[PDB]
């Protein structure tokens, strides 16, 4: 951590409830889901602990 | 209680302590001292000020007495225990001797007071050095320095501090008796001595005379700055003789 | 590691290592054996004459603790005239205050609880020194209690104390004892030093000996001239035989 | 690794004291030679700027007007015996009213040598020996005499001692240049050429102090003029 | 080695270390003898001197009228010794109007040297005595240690090189009891001129001799108070 | 005993004081907390370092302390080691009051705690006092002033400074937005405020997650008052009104 | 004998920690746990009590005890020194009220046992106390629960776990603490909190409860908490 | 986590990283050195104490080698651990006992002379300067309102009240036979009571006594002095045990 | 080296190791040579007071004046310009004033 | 006594809503008078006001001595100090020196904080409490003032009556005394403000 030797820091917070939904958009498309699904509730339902 | 033996001999013949708070006044900071004939200089270099600081809390040239001054370089902290236990001593020996302290009695007392804690239990020794400076009942003028271990000398010109060893080989070639022959030369000595370890000009350098009889005077940061300007003049008509 | 550096540790065995050496420093010491019969206790010490430049009979391991309670030592010989004194002090302290000779139960159990107090802290180190304070009433028979280094206290019929403990609590157990009046005692103690002594490791030995029974008057004192001699020589006769 | 201020070496001195002689050999030099005429004592300041007064350096003090002393080591030690040493020969000159014995002086001196002790004492003893030696040189009732007192508490009776960073250069240039039939100013002009050698600049009168103790007169320490006096015959 | 640190630790062979060495500094002192006979005692002490120009370091020091003592190990710490012994001498004049019996001196000389082998941070006392006194049991040698020991003697010596006179002095221990004054300090002598190198011997600089008796208050000689010992001294040939 | 003896009284063969210096480490995990000059008052400014839900509140302020009437300090660092010091100031204040008969002086009050803090790191070996403080004061020879001491007993002056979380960075915004005079209490205010918001991590400040609290002259006597939370909110909006208006220039 | 060591065994490390304290606080949190609840007119301190066999006497020892007629304590970690700080905070009690002639506030009885715990992180040759007190109390229409740390802080709480799984606890209290509560699921709902981390049956000699209201504080006859143990009262 | 070593904390008396006292946690160790072991049972109108006697040589009187001490006329108890430690802790006792009459004026309750003994072990917990003493006090008698009682106070302090309990070697095997034997719940009368001490005692040990390898301490209710039973005494029972 | 008074000393003895140069942090007329070479190879604006940056902060090394300089420049690519301006060594010193500051 | 040595009255009364605390000034050693105006009545807070007469040393340094105790327990405190505390609190005071006592006799005047209950109470030079709900006096003329308020007072009566009692009772009792007048101040508090008359008195 001396200032000048890494040279970048990036934080990676982790997701809040907009990311979330996001996230949860990227692997839903991978599996056959249905018509009626409203996924923004479900991202809503979880508190926002990893992606 | 804490009977513990802080300070013993080296095998190598030294003291330890006593030569580890030898580093603790070199990270100090710089203070020169002339004494003139009718005046004497001390001056601190850094104020230390951020321009968000009072100069009114930062100083480190208190008053012992009202014909004694000192100057230290060292840590803060250890500074003012030594001096408050000083200004008492200045005033106990009002009572049981009618004249002032001399200069020199201040001294011993300061220095004997820094000598016993390198020899006592529990203690650390003061991690100070100082410039006594006064004038005795004679009007003479005097100037000692004292350090952790506890000795004293006089001298004609000193610093103590950081970056010490450099302004003392440069008042080595120029304390004479050219110089320091009236009171406007021997405050020119001490800021053109301060100037060669001070790297950001004149506004940077607290300094304090005193005249004879008259007590402490620090001179306001517009003096200083009129005496800088003289320096920095004379330095361009010694282009007289290289020409 | 660090447990022995210090009287006020623990070893996770379970056990203050600063104690037990003391009791090494007494096993390192000459021999010291104590007898109780029915009306007098008789002391023995075998001590060693390491030189011929010593007083004969001189630097005794044989205090008097009070005028009717001896004390035989084993052991670092510097500590034990060390307890002597806090004892006769104790016995002082007891004489003033409740008047009448102190009981030897009691003076015992001081002098342990005293010794233990040095067992505790890492300030001092504990006594390398175990005795036997032997005694005589009318009121209370013989009795004869050993004190450790540990701080610890047992009534005894005999003991021994020293390098040959182990050698000397045998020719005891061999002997009849709570019928033999005082007198016959002083002749078994004689026999019992020289057989535990070995000339082969030391060089020769002068015996010590102390009444302190019927006797005399409840007092205590050492055996007379004479029948020291009688006891040396009965001893050399059943070393012969 | 640490242990004690008072443990013995298995060799079989203390571990400090030992030391603290250690300490004398940094010091500067000093050099006594007692005559039947009077004591010299001679140690150079050894200054080590030019702005230094050579005159507020103070390695001869009066204990009284009779016993001088020099030190060598660490001279800020010093200022607790030479105040114990003064305020001895007060005590003893107003109870007994007369002079003390040299050798007295210096016996009640050595009596603290062997005093540090990191606990159970006061909350005030000292914690480490004294870091220095002493020449105390008096005239009393037995005729002149030289003491050398050391960190160890053994004083002992000279008729010349050196001690410092020259204790070994100067004792030997000693034993060649003395003998019982001196006067004073023989042996202040054996010493300063003795004390010329083990030098590291030049002798001037602003390099040594001298002083003088003898049976018609006081403790008297020379001035920097009559010093020019003895180191022009030299 | 880690049990030398402190008088306070025992070492797991069953000793004290620092008690140990505290020993070791009475054999770098300068040899002293001391023998009696049945109505004198003696000490005859070889002093020493640390140069060429210099004296000689008093190995008998005076501690009342019919006691001496001859120190061997730290001298600061011998007058430290040395005055509590005078303060307990004159603590029995001026309470008993008599002489403190010297067996009961060894015993607090005893008592005040044990106590700081036993608590912390404390040390031991670094000086070998030898006590010659004369009283109502006639003379006395003790021998004294830094462990705190002690012993009443017939004939002892301790310092350096003292095993040489330990012999000299063993095979001669039954003529003591029968010699006038002049006699015995002879022996003390011819016991210490075993002691030095075989090159040098006892001059009137360097030796030392104190004689308590019935009739005789203990007095000290040095210098040429000690020729009159020295001449009509045996030869020692090698 | 000696193994066991930690030697916190002694120096390093660097020529410093390493219980000292590490006392400071332990200050910069604290609470932020600065203080403002200005001409017609001055004001502490800390967040609160603990907050939630259950946590009550009973005491007008968790930081601030009065110890006197005319003087305020607040802490940082080991909190328990606050409630030592507070008492005795508060001991030392009364104590001057029984002799001179006046309030003490401002500068006084805080050396005379510093001879307590210094005492410690120079014999006796216990652990140094791990807490600096500002005190706010008001006294007749100099009108309002601040001050900052440290564990290692030095002491200082100021017209604007920060102590504990963070500290260097609010000290660099003061810097460039403080004006040498020029300061009224209600533009300190927007500077105590402003400082804050930027070292503290949270995206917004909260009434309930700060404390300000003033000192005034009013009518020749001193009042030391701590915002409720609807002062307090007031200026958080007041400031959130800046950055909207501080996109005008694009 | 002994004189006593001088030199603080608290010492910082190049963190800015107090390593002595961070542990006296693990010591905490091994020990049995306990709830509080400050309710609207009264205060609740319920705790775990400790067995491990038949053969105790459940009856000989509290955990809960009274300070005065207005105080009280639990505490989490070693039994020993919570003998030392019942005990050194019983005669503060008493000075106070031998001083002033009124019972001691609750606010001041928790910030001066609070500095005797200071004394032991910064005098000689001593270790930090190895407890956590929780000090409920009624004074002056209100009531109050302090919880004073090893460390000397002491923070004042609406409702408060310690002890074992006093992470579990203060999530738990979090949700069903809504102020305005009875003084009697203080109980109901502080019992249960001891359930979301005690294993096995509770019973009226397994916990103790202690309330606190302004008739003064008084702990629970073991038949007073059965009947609370219908897990419905 | 998980043992380390903070440096010292097993060489005083200071936390672990863990949470915990490495030096209290020997100290438990030393009174299973000992090598007894003495088991105590309290009635309905009566506790007992019995303690295994080890007398080693012919030579030791056996008079003086016991374990049950008096405290007061009404409270006895018995001391397991280092000899030493243990017989000093009984005189701090005695000191408690008589210093609480002299102070109050109404003899001290078995309840709170156990009380002081805790906290006077405690402070050696607490400071660096000294060990805690190696032994384990168990002291019985009869209160003046709540029938007779049991404590037993630890090296850390931690002193409670019991039903049954043993202290020393088998300290683990005993409370396993006692509490079989207070579940199931009797009359324990005074029969009753060292029928199960020594019958517990005598099966965990295998001894099956001779009268003179136990000591039997006893404080009843009808009269509440504390007795040490004599050889004859104790014989009575041990032949009756025999039988049933 | 930075941490020389944790070495084995018969390692660095006399005779082993000869000179022991040691590197004090640079003055203030130094520290501003430092920050005029770094600056060199690159462009800045004219409202670029380089002794205002410098004295700014305090007990720079030539690696935290390095990460200055590279900091800022970098700002300066993140809007497609080549004039470091006076706002880029703001945001600049800033994010390496919070680096020195937070991650201690 | 020794109390007598300087002289003083004060004197407290209650009202209904309200309480008044009334004292002479005159700080004279023996007979002759040094100073007119000599305070013998502090604050001690709002509405609690504690009049001090007797020895004009100790009169001064127990207002100091309680100032300081007083000080630093509404810091430690919160709370501002209640009228009962206040009597136990110099209560100690006083008995803290025992042996060799001080030589005032507090008079306490006040209103509880949080109520406006009114409470006065005096004490003994020993720190003896006692509170009453009529009046309470000390001073070299106790027994002058005794008399003259006994059959001088109303169970209840309103700020301007109360005034008027206490101002002409103490002015006849005082006056009735050698070592004592020279002028009277009166304090008289109720909820709302903190009324000061000084009387005209007989300045001989």
């Amino acid at each position: 951590l001396r200032p000048g030797r890494i040279d970048r820091k990036i934080e990676f917070p982790p997701p809040n409830e907009e990311a979330r939904l996001d996230i949860l958009k990227i692997h839903s498309r991978k599996m056959n889901l249905t018509r009626g699904i409203n996924l923004r509730k479900i991202a809503e339902l979880m508190p926002g602990a990893s992606g | 209680s804490y009977d513990r033996a802080i300070t013993v001999f080296s095998p190598d013949g030294h003291l330890f302590q006593v030569e580890y708070a030898q580093e603790a006044v070199k990270k100090g900071s710089t203070a020169v001292g002339v004494r003139g004939r009718d005046i004497v200089v001390l001056g601190v270099e850094k104020k230390s000020v951020a321009k968000l600081q009072d100069e009114r809390t930062v100083r480190k040239i208190c008053a012992l007495d009202d014909n004694v001054c000192m100057a230290f370089a060292g840590l803060t902290a250890d500074a003012r225990i030594v001096i408050n236990r000083a200004r008492v001593e200045c005033q106990s020996h009002r009572l049981t001797v009618e004249d002032p302290v001399t200069v020199e009695y201040i001294t011993r007392y300061i220095a004997s007071l820094k000598q016993r804690y390198t020899q006592s239990n529990g203690r650390r020794p003061f991690g100070i050095s100082a410039l006594i400076v006064g004038f005795d009942f004679d009007g003479t003028p005097r100037l000692y320095q004292t350090d952790p271990s506890g000795t004293y000398h006089a001298w004609k010109a000193n610093a103590i501090g950081r970056g010490a060893k450099s302004v003392r080989e440069f008042l080595e070639k120029n304390y004479t008796d050219e110089a320091i022959e009236t009171d406007d030369l021997t405050i020119k000595l001490v800021i053109k001595a301060l100037l060669e370890v001070v790297q950001s000009g004149g506004k940077n350098i607290e300094l304090a005379v005193m005249r004879r009889d008259q007590s402490l005077k620090i001179l306001n940061p517009e003096e200083i700055e009129k005496y800088v300007a003289e320096i920095e003049k004379e330095k361009e008509e010694n282009e007289k003789k290289k020409q | 590691t660090g447990y022995d550096l210090s009287a006020s540790t623990f070893s996770p065995d379970g056990r203050v290592f600063q104690v037990e050496y003391a009791m090494k420093a007494v096993e390192n010491s000459s021999t010291a054996i104590g007898i109780r019969c029915k009306d007098g206790v008789v002391f023995g010490v075998e001590k060693l004459v390491l030189s011929k430049l010593y007083e004969e009979g001189s630097n005794k391991r044989l205090f008097n603790v009070d005028r009717h309670v001896g004390m035989a030592v084993a052991g670092l010989l510097a500590d034990a005239r060390s307890l002597a004194d806090i004892a006769r002090e104790e016995a002082s302290n007891f004489r003033s205050n409740f008047g009448y000779n102190i009981p030897l139960k009691h003076l015992a159990d001081r002098v342990a609880m005293y010794v233990h107090a040095y067992t505790l802290y890492s300030a001092v180190r504990p006594f390398g020194c175990s005795f036997m304070l032997g005694s005589y009433s009318v009121n209370d028979g013989a009795q004869l209690y050993m004190i450790d280094p540990s701080g610890v206290s047992y009534g005894y019929w005999g003991c021994a104390i020293g390098k040959a403990r182990q050698a000397a609590k045998t020719e005891i157990e061999k002997l009849q004892m709570k019928e033999m009046t005082c007198r016959d005692i002083v002749k078994e103690v004689a026999k019992i030093i020289y057989i535990v002594h070995d000339e082969v490791k030391d060089k020769a030995f002068e015996l010590e000996l102390s009444w302190v029974g019927e006797l005399t008057n409840g007092r205590h004192e050492i055996v007379p001239k004479d029948i020291r001699e009688e006891a040396e020589k009965y001893a050399k006769e059943s070393l012969k035989e | 690794y640490d242990r004690g201020v008072n443990t013995f070496s298995p060799e079989g001195r203390l571990f400090q004291v030992e030391y603290a002689i250690e300490a004398i050999k940094l010091g500067s030099t000093a050099i006594g030679i007692q005559t039947s005429e009077g004591v010299c004592l001679a140690v150079e300041k050894r200054i080590t700027s030019p702005l230094m007064e050579p005159s507020s350096i103070e390695k001869i003090v009066e204990i009284d007007a009779h016993i001088g002393c020099a030190m060598s080591g660490l001279i800020a030690d010093a200022k607790t015996l030479i105040d114990k040493a003064r305020v001895e020969t007060q005590n003893h000159w107003f109870t007994y009213n007369e002079t003390m014995t040299v050798e007295s002086v210096t016996q009640a001196v050595s009596n603290l040598a062997l005093q540090f002790g990191e606990e159970d004492a006061d909350p005030g003893a000292m914690s480490r020996p004294f870091g220095v030696a002493l020449l105390f040189g008096g005239v009393d009732e037995k005729g002149p005499q030289l003491f050398h007192m050391d960190p160890s508490g053994t004083f002992v009776q000279c008729d010349a001692r050196a001690i410092g960073s020259a204790s070994e250069g100067a004792q030997s240039s000693l034993q060649e240049v003395y003998h019982k039939s001196m006067t004073l100013k023989e042996a202040i002009k054996s010493s300063l050429i003795i004390l010329k050698q083990v030098m590291e600049e030049k002798l001037n009168a602003t390099n040594i102090e001298l002083a003088t103790v003898q049976p018609g007169q006081n403790f008297h320490m020379f001035t920097k003029e009559e010093l020019e006096e003895v180191i022009k015959d030299i | 080695n880690q049990y030398d640190n402190d008088v306070t630790v025992w070492s797991p062979q069953g000793r004290i270390h620092q008690i140990e060495y505290a020993m070791e500094a009475v054999k770098q002192g300068s040899a002293t003898v001391g023998l009696k006979s049945k109505t004198h005692a003696v000490l005859v002490a070889l002093k020493r001197a640390q140069s060429e120009l210099a004296a000689h370091q008093k190995k008998i020091l005076h501690v009342d009228n019919h006691i001496g003592i001859s120190i061997a190990g730290l001298t600061a710490d011998a007058r430290l010794l040395c005055n509590f012994m005078r303060q307990e001498c004159l603590d029995s004049r001026f309470v008993f109007d008599r002489p403190l019996p010297v067996s009961r001196l060894v015993s607090l000389i005893g008592s005040k040297t044990q106590i700081p082998t036993q608590r912390y941070g404390r040390r031991p006392y670094g000086v070998g005595l030898l006590i010659a006194g004369y009283d109502d049991m006639g003379p006395h040698i003790f021998q004294t240690c830094p462990s705190a020991n002690y012993f009443d003697c017939r004939a002892m010596s301790i310092g350096a090189r003292s095993q040489s006179a330990r012999t000299y002095l063993e095979r001669h221990m039954s003529e003591f009891m029968e010699c006038n004054l002049n006699e015995l300090v002879k022996h003390g002598l011819r016991a210490l001129r075993e002691t030095l190198p075989a090159e040098q011997d006892l001059t009137t600089k360097n030796v030392s001799i104190g004689i308590v008796g019935k009739d005789l208050e203990f007095t000290i000689y040095d210098d040429d108070d000690v020729s009159p010992f020295l001449e009509g001294l045996e030869e020692r040939p090698q | 005993s000696r193994r066991y003896d930690s030697r916190t009284t002694i120096f390093s063969p660097e020529g410093r004081l390493y219980q000292v210096e590490y006392a400071m480490e332990a200050i910069g995990h604290a609470g932020t907390c600065l203080g403002i000059l200005a001409n017609d008052g001055v004001l502490l400014a800390a967040e609160r370092r603990n907050i939630h839900k259950l946590l009550d509140e009973v005491f007008f302020s968790e930081k601030i302390y009065k110890l006197n009437e005319d003087m305020a300090c607040s802490v940082a660092g080991i909190t328990s080691d606050a409630n030592v010091l507070t008492n005795e100031l508060r001991l030392i204040a009364q104590r001057y009051l029984l002799q001179y008969q006046e309030p003490i002086p401002c500068e006084q009050l805080v050396t005379a705690l510093c001879d307590i803090k210094q005492a410690y790191t120079q014999f006796g070996g216990k652990r140094p006092f791990g807490v600096s403080l500002l005190y706010i004061g008001w006294d007749k020879h100099y009108g309002f002033q601040l001050y900052q001491s440290d564990p290692s007993g030095n002491y200082g002056g100021w017209k604007a400074t920060c102590i504990g979380n963070n500290s260097a960075a609010a000290v660099s915004m003061l810097k460039q937005d403080y004006k040498e005079g020029e300061m009224t209490l209600k533009s300190a205010l927007a500077l105590a405020i402003k400082v804050l918001n930027k070292t503290m991590d949270v995206s917004k400040l909260s009434a309930e997650k700060v404390e300000i609290a003033t000192l005034t002259r009013e009518n020749g006597k001193t009042v030391i008052r701590v915002l409720k939370q609807k002062e307090v909110e007031q200026l958080i909006k007041k400031h959130e009104e800046e950055e909207a208006k501080a996109e005008r220039e694009k | 004998a002994e004189r006593g060591y001088s030199f603080s065994l608290t010492t910082f490390s190049p963190s800015g920690k107090l390593v002595q304290i961070e542990y006296a606080l693990a010591a905490v949190a091994g020990g049995a746990p306990s709830v509080g609840i400050k309710a609207a007119n009264g205060v609740v301190l319920a705790t775990e009590k400790k067995q491990k066999s038949i053969l105790y006497d459940e009856r000989s020892v509290h955990k809960v005890e009274p300070i005065t007629k207005h105080i009280g304590l639990v505490y989490s970690g070693m039994g020993p020194d919570y003998r030392v700080l019942v005990h050194r905070a019983r005669k503060l009690a008493q000075q106070y009220y031998l001083v002033y002639q009124e019972p001691i506030p609750t606010a001041q009885l928790v910030q001066r046992v609070a500095s005797v715990m200071q004394e032991y992180t910064q005098s000689g040759g001593v270790r930090p106390f190895g407890v956590s007190l929780l000090i409920c109390g009624w004074n002056e229409g209100r009531p109050y629960l302090f919880q004073s740390d090893p460390s000397g802080a002491y923070f004042a709480w609406k409702a408060t776990a310690m002890g074992k799984n006093y992470v579990n606890g203060k999530t738990f209290l979090e949700k069903r603490y809504n102020e305005d509560l009875e003084l009697e699921d203080a109980i109901h709902t502080a019992i249960l909190t001891l359930k979301e981390s005690f294993e096995g049956q509770m019973t009226e000699d397994n916990i103790e409860v202690g309330i606190c209201n302004e008739a003064g504080f008084r702990r629970l006859t073991p038949t007073e908490v059965k009947d609370y143990l219908a897990a419905i009262a | 986590s998980r043992g380390s070593s903070a440096g010292f904390d097993r060489h005083i008396t200071i936390f672990s990283p863990e949470g915990r006292l490495y030096q209290v946690e020997y100290a438990f160790k030393a009174i299973n050195q000992g090598g007894l072991t003495s088991v105590a049972v309290r009635g309905k109108d009566c506790a007992v104490i019995v303690t295994q006697k080890k007398v080693p040589d012919k030579l030791l009187d056996s008079s003086t080698v016991t374990h049950l001490f008096k405290i007061t006329e009404n409270i006895g108890c018995v001391m397991t651990g280092m000899t030493a430690d243990s017989r000093s802790q009984v005189q701090r006792a005695r000191y408690e006992a008589a210093n609480w009459k002299y102070k109050y004026g109404y003899e001290i309750p078995v309840d709170m002379l156990c009380k002081r003994i805790a906290d006077i072990s405690q402070v050696y917990t607490q400071n660096a300067e000294m060990r805690p003493l190696g032994c384990c006090m168990i002291l019985i008698g009869i209160d003046e309102e709540q029938g007779p009682q049991v404590y037993k106070c630890d090296p850390a302090g931690y002193y409670c009240g019991f039903k049954a309990t043993a202290a020393g070697v088998k300290q683990t095997e005993s409370t396993s036979f006692l509490e079989k034997k207070v579940k199931k719940k009797f009359d324990w009368t005074f029969e009753q009571t060292v029928e199960t001490a020594i019958t517990c005692l005598s099966t965990v040990l295998s001894i099956d006594f001779k009268p003179s390898e136990i000591e039997v301490g006893v404080v009843t209710v009808e009269n509440p002095k504390f007795r040490i039973l004599t050889e004859a005494e104790i014989d009575a029972h041990l032949v009756a045990l025999a039988e049933r | 080296t930075n941490r020389i008074e944790t070495l084995d000393p018969a390692l660095i003895r006399p005779g082993r190791i000869d000179r022991k140069i040691e590197f004090p942090l640079p003055d203030e007329k130094t520290k501003k040579r430092i920050f005029q070479i770094h600056t060199s190879r690159m462009t800045l604006a004219d409202d670029v007071t380089l002794d205002d940056l410098i004295m700014a902060k305090d007990d720079l090394s030539g690696a935290d004046i390095k990460a200055i300089c590279t900091e800022a420049g970098l700002m300066a690519l993140r809007e497609r310009r080549m004039k470091v301006t006076n706002e880029d060594f703001k945001k600049s010193k800033e994010n390496v004033l919070y680096k020195k500051q937070e991650g201690t | 006594s020794i109390m007598s040595y300087n002289g003083g009255a004060v004197m407290a009364m209650k009202g209904k809503n309200c309480v008044a605390i009334a004292a002479d000034r005159r700080f004279g050693i023996q007979a002759q008078m040094v100073t007119t105006d000599f305070q013998k009545i502090f604050p001690m807070g709002d509405r609690l006001y504690i009049g001090l007469a007797g020895l004009a040393t100790d009169v001064q340094t127990v207002a100091q001595r309680l100032k300081f105790r007083l000080n630093l327990y509404e810091l430690k405190e919160g709370r501002q100090i209640k009228p009962y505390t206040l009597m136990s609190m110099v209560a100690n005071l006083l008995y803290e020196k025992r042996f060799g006592p001080y030589y005032t006799e507090p008079v306490i005047a006040g209103l509880d904080p949080k109520t406006f209950k009114p409470f006065i109470c005096s004490l003994d030079l020993i720190g003896c409490p006692m509170v009453t709900d009529d009046f309470v006096v000390s001073g070299t003329c106790a027994e002058q003032m005794y008399g003259m308020c006994e059959s001088l007072w109303e169970p209840n009566m309103d700020p301007d009556h109360l005034f008027e009692t206490i101002s002409q009772a103490m002015l006849n009792a005082v006056d009735r005394d050698a070592v004592s007048g020279m002028g009277v101040i009166v304090h008289i508090i109720e909820k709302d403000k903190i009324t000061t008359r000084t009387l005209k008195a007989r300045m001989d």
